[PDB]
């Protein structure tokens, strides 16, 4: 999992070196960020139910056929809506992990690695989840460094799906 | 490899849960200690060569069989290897201190070290004594109050002692 | 390692091996020596029949048309390598063979297996083989002109300690080869990120005295055990039993439902 | 010569192409501080590369401070 | 590679000289632009896929010879290689922006790239046209006043554009 | 040349990755550090001749034989004293480079790599230079982060010599 | 391209072997198939426009939002409808190449390799193309060996897309 | 590499066209020749050792300078290398016959062989002569009317001769 | 590589003839000189560090620009490399002396060396000067009459001087 602290050691270790000022600076950079990330995680967590519900609704509005067409990959029944809300919940939850971890590591490990195969195997449009992530970006109400770091992870996912 | 933040994250994902309020606040507390952590890492690193050579000298003085002809740290090649190992362990201890998690030390350095030393005939008990010596010197260096903003480093000092203990336990 | 340990572990010849480099303006003998060394290393020391030699690739190397690294890759991609190590082996055995043959080490962690299983599933055999030879690890240890050699018995930058212990599972002695497929001895310890005791050379030996029965032989049974009788104190156990008691011991272990991981003479 | 072996087994039109890289200036850097083998030539060295490995060799050379002075179709 | 700081160091060491007060002050002025530099890097990265695809769509619309049967970007494999190259070039431009020096772009991306395209028959001039469309999209992204602390980024924007120009010239 | 910025790009490049929040945090940690390093660089430069002259004399005091014994490797004549002051000047100047760069890179590139071969070839004792570097640690009058970063580089050099 | 004859030689060449009976049997297998493949190619070619037009309309019928939604990736305007017909024409034309060549070689080389990246980048749903390919399977009117070989290539593409 | 079929495909794809009725019928005509093509490959392959060995003896008889001391075919390694080269060329001619396209022979065997022989000092003209002798014996073997369903193999024999001529012309 | 013997054999074989009686006699004279050749190799080898370090010291004193900041032998890595090259050249000179043929020196040391230095910006003329100083000290060491059976070594000294001159010319 990529985070500033694990990347610092991995690099130092691959070089067979003690940590130096360069890695200490990496740690300071982590500290400057960490509290804002933790607050971002808390703010997203508290609002998660509303964020997840609004995102699924946003996807259904942008892609009405998903709630009208029969098929295992669509949300025309409650089964599909539950799957969809669950998936969006996964994205949001793992994004909170990235804010806690201070890096995309959690997205890389838990969500992004393999998502292309899943979306093709089960015929899920990546554009659906892009729209959900857009919604969360607009409605999470963060500001400052919390908004910037949270948006970086949301954009990282959007870019991986795009 | 995990650090203090990702160790908690990984457990949360396995449970399918957001981090609770208290878990985030515990992480906030870890952030509050970050400067002390960096200072500890910086201090052990800065004294690395002395910590190893002093701990090495003391070990061989207490255990002259290691450096006697036929001993396991006798001949230049084996002495060099032995000194290298002490530095290796110290280096991975500082890594664990820096990350706040033992994974780097355990996965990469300690796992298989006992089997390695048994296979080679390196006396693990002797290695453990050397690690203990590096432990005490490092903590004294970390705990030195001169030339640093005063504060309480007891928690970090305990953590660092823990990593040294893992290494001592591992090699025997 | 040094004589005192290498002698016990049966790796003296590995320690005294000298990397072989193909120099500018090499003689015909030096090219011949290099071709022999590549075949020994990449094919895991099988007896090589003349019908199996890569006539063309040998010519190109001798003509300085291709580098040593190109020739290693030609052999690794050949049908000979495939038939020996791929078509009759499970994937994880195939992967550790590639690590031994091409990088001269044992796999460090389960994620290496996962990476290479994914790569084979994605790009097939050629992409899998090229990953080893094109890797940073290959280029920095051997470059384009040095024949690969076993490295697992020496402390490498950015290795895991368990690489040393695991080396003894994939390197079984000088007079051995990867010829019979089979399963990996590393599966469980890779999957669970653990290590196993090194029983190689003469380190398997244990004292007999008067306790080793009529044949004066002890067998070392390594088991994984649980409490399904007397209390079990360790999930991993070893038993030393004489030949005469070996059947009884197996039956005891079997009756308890415990798993035998390895048995060897002691 | 060399194409017969350099081009792999893909049996693709795209992969059935070899290019001769001329590289110069390969020298000691922090990128190859740990390298276990010696650099023998810093002048023009020529490297045959199949199309399928052009990304890798270009990255390897560039990561090693080498200059790609020319690339010629085989 | 060099960054903005080490570029100056290398020049000073060649002369065997300490950095002058003017050079230190200039690097201190570089530090003061640091946050804007990070923002520009972050903004380009968060829009990487859109920058590339929009630039690619516009290129192929302008130059339909590239995608018609027989064109250099016809067939999925070549189209994907083309998109990949656009992404690569943008990635290394962000690297140069992040370090504040052109060396990473020149040493690791543009090194031999003109020769690669000639040997392959890739139309280098069309690559340059593509890079230009990515430059124009990227600068507007960096210059967007919405959702960011307001200030003058014209210096960083000018530096970014030069990195795009250097990439474009390297192929054209 | 190890610095936070180059190491950040080196790592991302080896992964074929755009820069992410992890690397941005590395940048912030650099920005938090840079001004103290630049100030440390200035203070050391302005006091350079004093620091170098004193450090040289400290070596002569600690190792008196280096001013009394004949031989190319010693400083018994003006030739050797000049060489010795030059060397100490190299350490100090390059240390200032490290403070400017923000990492050991300049020490690694210009001084550390190959130092053992030089000292063995020309029979120069590392202990002489350790003493010189200790003097500089004891007399540069830095405080706070300037002192911390500067001592790390001095200690880095000392450790490389020990 | 991957075809029975080139694969036979490629394998033989890697072993440094003259062609043997095994390869001759491969050639005989190709001959058994060739005429039916050439007949399938002509039949698909002659009805190309009808198949392509029909297939394109089949996609529109099954995915009506493609002709109703504004966007670069959709066929709501003449531009997209022309892109779509072109694309479906590509699938059809390359499939005829496979029948001529006797293998998936042409599909692999010209269309399939990289298709995942194209569809992701340009936000094209692979389900659209699967539907077009199914229409062609249902309307090409082949029988016997010609039908079996054609459908194998259509299914090969379908499997690649899902 | 191309075979007779994929040679036409690649050209058609480059133009974005379906194969014409004329092209398909041409390919159908090739199919009709398939049995003769296969027989010719089989016959050459069955006699490969004799074709090479007789061609080499005849070449060294006409050109004794090749096999005198200091000659290019003198010493066992050079003689063996020379015989290998003859067998390689014949092998690739049978590949081309089998595929019905010259690309395998040209891409793998001939392209660059002239330059390689020039650098080695291998007399390219003598190689061409040997290729001629193999061609003459190979064509006689293909034409042997005994033991085979009688028919006109003139077209296949002309193609095979063309492949030998390419090989001969590529060395000298 | 060749040695003094295999050099004659290789020429003889290309002509297909036995070594003449005078060629065998000449090699016998070479054998009569074997002890002096061995002594000279031993003497240079025994003093290799001194030969290298003294010549290097003499070179930098004569050519101060080399070691000024920005000079080619400035920085430890460059100085280290320079010292290594001196030793490499000296080592290969002894190899040539040991074998009695220059082929080892030319093939494994000097081949490509001028191009290497030109590409690196190493001043080849300064290298040649350092080789001259090594040559001078080596020949004095070889001619030192003390502690060795007395005899006339002028022939071997001339042969050695030639190898040094060969090295110096190859770079300058
Ligand atoms: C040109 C690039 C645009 C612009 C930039 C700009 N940014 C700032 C200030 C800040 N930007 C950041 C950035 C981040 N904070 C984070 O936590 C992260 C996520 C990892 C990022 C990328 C920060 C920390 C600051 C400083 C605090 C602040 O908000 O002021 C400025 C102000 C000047 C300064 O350099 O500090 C400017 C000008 N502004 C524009 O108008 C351009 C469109
Ligand atoms: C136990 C570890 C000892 C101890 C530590 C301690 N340190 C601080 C505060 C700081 N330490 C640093 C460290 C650095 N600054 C740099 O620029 C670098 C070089 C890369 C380093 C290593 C910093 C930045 C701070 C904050 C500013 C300050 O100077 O105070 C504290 C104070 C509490 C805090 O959390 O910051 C403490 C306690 N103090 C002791 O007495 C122990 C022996
Ligand atoms: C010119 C090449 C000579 C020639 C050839 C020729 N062959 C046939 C017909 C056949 N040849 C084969 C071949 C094989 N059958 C096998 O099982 C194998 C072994 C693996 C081989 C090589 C076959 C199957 C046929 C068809 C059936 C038959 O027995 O004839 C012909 C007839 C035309 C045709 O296209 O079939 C010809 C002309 N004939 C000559 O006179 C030349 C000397
Ligand atoms: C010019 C080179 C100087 C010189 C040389 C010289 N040497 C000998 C004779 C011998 N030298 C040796 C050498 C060795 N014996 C060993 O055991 C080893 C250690 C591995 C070495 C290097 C030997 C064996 C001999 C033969 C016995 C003897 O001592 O005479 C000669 C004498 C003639 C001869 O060719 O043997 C000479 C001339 N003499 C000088 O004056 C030059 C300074
Ligand atoms: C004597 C010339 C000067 C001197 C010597 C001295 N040496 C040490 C310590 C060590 N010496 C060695 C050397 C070896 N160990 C081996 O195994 C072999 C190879 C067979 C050798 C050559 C080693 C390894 C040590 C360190 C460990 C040990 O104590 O054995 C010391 C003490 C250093 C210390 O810190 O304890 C001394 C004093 N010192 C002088 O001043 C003499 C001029
Ligand atoms: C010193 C306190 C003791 C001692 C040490 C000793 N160790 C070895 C050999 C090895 N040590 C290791 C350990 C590691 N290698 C790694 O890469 C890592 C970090 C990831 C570790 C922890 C290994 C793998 C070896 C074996 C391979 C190698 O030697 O390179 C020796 C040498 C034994 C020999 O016979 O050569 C020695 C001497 N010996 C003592 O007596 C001290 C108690
Ligand atoms: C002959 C008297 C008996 C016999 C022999 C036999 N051996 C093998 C296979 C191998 N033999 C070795 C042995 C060595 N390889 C080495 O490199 C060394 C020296 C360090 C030795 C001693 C090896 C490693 C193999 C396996 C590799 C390979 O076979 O290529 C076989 C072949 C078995 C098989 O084909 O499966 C045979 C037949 N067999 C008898 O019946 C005789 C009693
Ligand atoms: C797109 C706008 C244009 C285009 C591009 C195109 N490029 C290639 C092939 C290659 N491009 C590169 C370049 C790089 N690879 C790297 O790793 C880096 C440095 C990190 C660079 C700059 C390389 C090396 C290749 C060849 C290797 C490979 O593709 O894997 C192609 C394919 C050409 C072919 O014939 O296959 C294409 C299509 N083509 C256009 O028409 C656009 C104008
Ligand atoms: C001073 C503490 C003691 C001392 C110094 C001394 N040094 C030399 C010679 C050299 N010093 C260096 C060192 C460097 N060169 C570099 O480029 C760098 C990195 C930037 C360093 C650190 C080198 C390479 C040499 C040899 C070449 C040269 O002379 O420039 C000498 C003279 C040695 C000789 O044989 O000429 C001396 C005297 N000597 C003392 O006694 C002091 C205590
Ligand atoms: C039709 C089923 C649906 C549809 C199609 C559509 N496609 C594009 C754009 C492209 N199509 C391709 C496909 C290929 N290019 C090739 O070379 C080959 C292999 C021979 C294939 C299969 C590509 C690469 C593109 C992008 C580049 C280009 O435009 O040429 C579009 C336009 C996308 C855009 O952003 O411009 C459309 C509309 N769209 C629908 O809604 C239909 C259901
Ligand atoms: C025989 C009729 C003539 C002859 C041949 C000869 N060739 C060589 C050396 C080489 N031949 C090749 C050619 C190839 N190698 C391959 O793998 C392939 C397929 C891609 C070909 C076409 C090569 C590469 C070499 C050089 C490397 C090697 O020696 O194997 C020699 C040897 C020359 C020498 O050893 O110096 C000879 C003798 N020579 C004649 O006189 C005949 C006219
Ligand atoms: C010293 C007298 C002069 C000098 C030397 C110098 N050389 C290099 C670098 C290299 N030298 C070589 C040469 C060889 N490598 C070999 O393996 C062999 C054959 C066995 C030879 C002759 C090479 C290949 C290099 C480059 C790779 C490497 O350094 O290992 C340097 C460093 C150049 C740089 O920029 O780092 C130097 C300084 N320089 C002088 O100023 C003296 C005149």
């Amino acid at each position: 999992m990529k985070t500033p602290l694990t990347e610092a050691v991995s690099t130092a270790d691959s070089q067979g070196r003690f940590l130096s000022s360069t890695e200490l600076q990496i740690a300071f950079g982590r500290l400057r960020q960490a509290n804002a990330g933790l607050q971002a995680a808390k703010a997203l967590t508290d609002n998660a139910q509303s964020l997840v519900n609004g995102a699924a609704q946003a996807v259904y509005n942008k892609f009405p056929y998903t709630t009208q067409t029969q098929g295992n990959n669509f949300a025309a029944d409650q089964r599909g809506k539950d799957k969809c809300a669950r998936d969006i919940g996964y994205y949001l939850r793992i994004v909170t992990y990235c804010l806690v971890a201070g890096g995309t590591g959690p997205l890389d490990e838990y969500l992004i690695a393999g998502i292309d195969e899943i979306n093709r195997t089960f015929d899920l449009s990546p554009s659906w989840y892009v729209e959900a992530l857009k919604y969360i970006k607009a409605n999470h109400g963060l500001s400052g460094d919390a908004r910037d770091e949270a948006n970086s992870y949301l954009d990282y996912a959007i870019n991986a799906l795009s | 490899m995990f650090d203090v933040f990702t160790r908690v994250v990984s457990q949360a994902d396995a449970r399918g849960e957001y981090l609770s309020g208290s878990q985030l606040d515990a992480l906030s507390a870890t952030v509050a200690e970050g400067n002390k952590r960096i200072d500890s890492v910086n201090r052990i690193t800065g004294n690395a060569s002395a910590i190893v050579s002093n701990a090495a000298r003391a070990l061989f003085a207490e255990q002259p069989q290691l450096i006697q002809p036929g001993g396991n740290a006798y001949t230049s090649r084996r002495m060099a290897a032995c000194l290298r190992d002490m530095e290796i362990i110290l280096r991975y201890v500082t890594y664990a201190t820096f990350t706040g998690d033992a994974s780097v030390l355990e996965d990469r350095c300690l796992n298989g070290l006992r089997e390695t030393y048994v296979a080679l005939g390196v006396p693990g008990a002797s290695v453990a004594a050397g690690v203990q010596k590096m432990k005490e010197a490092a903590l004294d260096i970390v705990n030195d109050p001169n030339g640093i903003t005063r504060g309480d480093c007891s928690a970090i000092v305990a953590e660092i002692a823990g990593y040294f203990d893992r290494a001592a336990a591992a090699v025997a | 390692t040094s004589l005192v340990s290498a002698q016990r572990l049966g790796i003296v010849a590995v320690d005294e091996a000298i990397p072989l480099e193909l120099r500018s303006r090499s003689t015909e003998e030096e090219v011949d020596a290099v071709i022999l060394a590549v075949y020994r290393q990449v094919l895991g020391n099988d007896h090589l029949m003349s019908q199996e030699r890569l006539t063309s690739a040998e010519s190109l190397l001798r003509g300085r048309e291709i580098s040593v690294r190109d020739f290693v890759r030609a052999v690794a991609l050949s049908e000979v390598y495939r038939q020996k190590f791929f078509h009759s082996n499970p994937q994880n055995r195939f992967i550790e063979l590639n690590y031994k043959h091409l990088l001269g080490r044992a796999p460090y962690d389960q994620s290496e297996i996962a990476f290479h299983t994914d790569l084979y599933h994605q790009g097939g055999y050629e992409a899998e083989i090229n990953s080893y030879i094109d890797s940073v690890e290959y280029t920095e240890n051997f470059g384009d002109w040095v024949v690969p050699y076993f490295r697992g018995f020496a402390t490498q930058r950015n290795q895991k300690t368990v690489g040393f212990s695991r080396s003894f599972q994939v390197y079984r002695g000088y007079a051995t080869s990867d010829r019979s497929g089979s399963r990996s001895r590393l599966t469980r310890e890779l999957a669970r990120n653990t290590a196993s005791p090194v029983y190689a050379g003469s380190t398997a030996e244990s004292l007999r005295g008067t306790s080793a029965g009529s044949r004066n032989q002890m067998y070392r049974l390594q088991v994984i055990q649980g409490a399904a009788g007397t209390r079990v104190r360790r999930g991993k156990a070893e038993y030393l039993v004489s030949y005469d008691n070996l059947s009884a011991k197996l039956q005891q272990i079997n009756r308890q439902g415990d798993t035998v991981t390895m048995i060897s003479l002691a | 010569l060399g194409q017969s072996s350099l081009v792999g087994y893909s049996n693709t039109q795209a992969a059935n192409r070899v290019f001769v890289y001329e590289v110069s200036g390969l020298r000691q850097t922090d990128a190859n501080e740990n390298s276990a083998h010696d650099i023998r030539r810093s002048g023009s060295v020529f490297i045959k590369v199949p199309y399928a490995r052009m990304n890798d060799e270009m990255r390897r050379i560039s990561r090693l401070g080498g200059t790609i002075v020319n690339i010629r179709p085989y």
